[PDB]
């Protein structure tokens, strides 16, 4: 099964007129097997358009954003899904965004529902005096199996 | 590889409901994403609908958000559209797509495999 989400913020985050505004990629989860893919453009991967991008967390996809309170708050992936195995590598790289994209599988069964996010946040850049937008990913997982 | 044939378009007044179906050939229907788009008179092909694999999880469009609704039987190889309250506005040639990989900000990016279309019009 090649079931895939895919959170390509390469042509989304680039500096425009109407920058920085809110990119959001809604990721629907409620069947197992169900692989995640997040794309975030690397500095320096292009000349100045994406010279001061930012990911949260930085240890994506082992951490995520939750919502406590109004307040993100990094936590976990395992600890909030019990039973998730991240593949060191993606395609002979390190997952993590320092490489410019993370993956993951959630696992068979989920028996609680969960939200968790990651940020890919390009609005700190300005080229001709444009900038950035700010790119965020919501995972929601509802339970299955 | 796979094909997809729209059926169900037609004459529909104002305010009615009409049931879209799509139909895929082969033995690989649940590795697909599916989805529906439409072609306006004077628009761009723009996104409408579309729902996982399993048809567990369902994706709309902000301009039908509420008045449509998809799903999809994988025993027979089959995506519908439901459409209730249809606008003049509605009035396009409605695309069946797949594919193996979605794009939630982008949904066309995914598709693979495009039918051939059906005409759905709506009089006042």
């Amino acid at each position: 099964t090649n079931k895939e989400y895919v959170c390509d913020f390469t042509d989304q985050l680039k500096p425009t007129e109407s920058g920085p505004k809110v990119k959001k990629c809604e990721v629907k989860v409620n069947e197992p097997l169900i692989k995640v893919k997040i794309i975030c453009p690397l500095k320096g991967s292009v000349e100045k358009l994406y010279d001061n991008i930012e990911y949260v967390p930085k240890k994506s996809p082992y951490v995520v954003l939750t919502k406590e309170e109004t307040k993100l708050k990094e936590k976990l992936l395992s600890k909030l899904i019990y039973g998730l195995l991240i593949s060191p590598t993606v395609n002979e790289k390190e997952n993590n965004f320092k490489e410019g994209v993370i993956e993951f599988t959630l696992p068979p069964v989920v028996h609680k529902a969960t939200v968790f996010y990651f940020i890919c946040d390009n609005s700190k850049t300005e080229d001709d005096n444009k900038k950035g937008n700010r790119g965020i990913v919501e995972v929601y997982v509802e339970p299955y199996g | 590889q796979v094909q997809l044939q729209e059926s169900g378009g037609g004459l529909v007044q104002a305010g009615g409901s009409l049931r879209l179906s799509c139909a895929a050939s082969g033995r690989t229907f649940s590795d697909y994403f599916m989805g529906w788009f439409r072609q306006a008179p004077g628009k761009e092909r723009e996104f409408v609908a579309a729902v996982s694999w399993s048809g567990g999880s369902t994706y709309y469009a902000d301009s039908v958000k509420g008045r449509f609704t998809i799903s999809r039987d994988n025993a027979k190889n089959t995506v519908f559209l439901q459409m209730n309250s249809l606008k003049p506005e509605d009035t396009a040639v409605y695309y069946c797509a797949g594919g193996g990989s979605y794009y939630p900000m982008s949904p066309y990016d995914g598709m693979d495999y495009w039918g051939k279309g059906t005409q759905v019009t709506v009089s006042s």
